[PDB]
């Protein structure tokens, strides 16, 4: 039995412009097995209306999902992705950096 | 250029929580077009791309029949794998399957694929000749002998060289606007001081399809993987992809660094340099 | 377009 810990990227669909409607993405990839929990956070609390892609996998059989929601970035509003998997002792939070 | 069709299936057992979950997903290159999920209410193969909605209603009945047969089969294959590996019914296991075909820009058959993974490890694969099997261990050697005896390679060859390519070519026509498009990456460079003494140059490729791309850094025209960070190519969620590559640079030496972008949609590789 | 036959391990 292989176990692989998720890779996480948090990023906007379009270049962030404060007060223009965008999409906030959390891409979790390279993990095994397939059971995984993903939440998008605004200032530390769960966003309700988040969607995800259908479970698929890469050449090495490791799984990938996109979670997304419409959002409007501000200078001060802090967004993150919180990921739980059997390979993680506790949820991994990755904060959105608009430059990454 | 070349095109691929791929079906990916995932079966996950969950003892004491009902029959295993079966998810199937169909792709043409980097674009999904169907799904099936044994947990969803429809109990139907579902469209995930506008252009597959052009298939007649007969198509949806036929693919639903077949993906359900796949389902019942991989549920049983989970129980056979238990026996071969001598494992308890107390634990969750995963059977993944991948198959499909490649065609050239001429539309001719190029390459066929049909392989399994148990618990994220290679189990068995149909070899390039579509006449023989690679088995990862003694359990897969049981499967290999069964499949040789029953001429499974011959049945799968005839599908991969036949129906598979027929299907991929019909899809490439019905979805030509989508599937045969080539969105070149829109590229720019950002600059991020780390200190008074060093800065990160970040080279960006955005809005590109398909997902294959290469980003490379050079210093005085020689390749650089020292102090280079390269993130996984990632979906934007609009059918396009993103990637970046970064170097940390001695501040005041930015102009020594060139970023190089290679993509099917560029008539020629791009060179980016730091432009204030 | 899917195949008709799926093999037993």
């Amino acid at each position: 039995m292989i176990q692989r810990t998720p890779k996480i990227q948090v990023y906007s669909r379009h270049p962030a412009e404060n007060g223009k409607s965008n999409f906030l993405n959390c891409y979790v990839s390279g993990f095994h097995p397939s059971d995984i929990e993903v939440d998008l956070l605004k200032n530390g609390e769960r966003i309700e209306k988040v969607e995800h892609s259908d479970l698929s996998f890469s050449k090495d059989w490791s799984f990938y999902l996109l979670y997304y929601t419409e959002f409007t970035p501000t200078e001060k509003d802090e967004y993150a992705c919180r990921v739980n998997h059997v390979t993680l002792s506790q949820p991994k939070i990755v904060k959105w950096d608009r430059d990454m | 250029g070349s095109h691929s069709m791929r079906y990916f299936s995932t079966s996950v057992s969950r003892p004491g929580r009902g029959e295993p979950r079966f998810i199937a997903v169909g792709y043409v290159d980097d674009t999904q077009f169907v799904r099936f999920d044994s947990d969803a209410a429809s109990q139907r193969m579902e469209p995930r791309a506008p252009w597959i909605e052009q298939e007649g209603p007969e198509y949806w009945d036929e693919e639903t029949g077949k993906v359900k047969a796949h389902s019942q089969t991989d549920r049983e294959n989970l129980r056979i794998a238990l026996r071969y590996y001598n494992q308890s019914e107390a634990g969750s296991h995963t059977l993944q399957m991948m198959f499909g075909c490649d065609v050239g820009s001429d539309g001719r058959f190029l390459r066929g694929y049909h392989q399994y993974a148990y618990d994220g490890k290679d189990y068995i694969a149909l070899k390039e000749d579509l006449r023989s099997w690679t088995a990862a261990d003694m359990a897969a050697q049981i499967t290999k002998r069964k499949w040789e005896a029953a001429h499974v390679a011959e049945q799968q060859r005839a599908y991969l060289e036949g129906t598979c390519v027929d299907g991929l070519r019909r899809y490439l026509e019905n979805g030509k606007e989508t599937l045969q498009r080539t969105d070149p990456p829109k590229t720019h460079m950002t600059h991020h001081p780390i200190s008074d003494h060093e800065a990160t140059l970040r080279c960006w490729a955005l809005g590109f399809y398909p997902a294959e791309i290469t980003l490379t850094w050079q210093r005085d025209g020689e390749d650089q993987t020292q102090d280079t960070e390269l993130v996984e190519t990632r979906p934007a969620g609009d059918g396009t992809f993103q990637k970046w590559a970064a170097v940390v640079v001695p501040s005041g030496e930015e102009q020594r660094y060139t970023c190089h972008v290679q993509h099917e949609g560029l008539p020629k590789p791009l060179t980016l340099r730091w432009e204030p | 377009q899917l195949p008709r036959l799926f093999p037993l391990l």
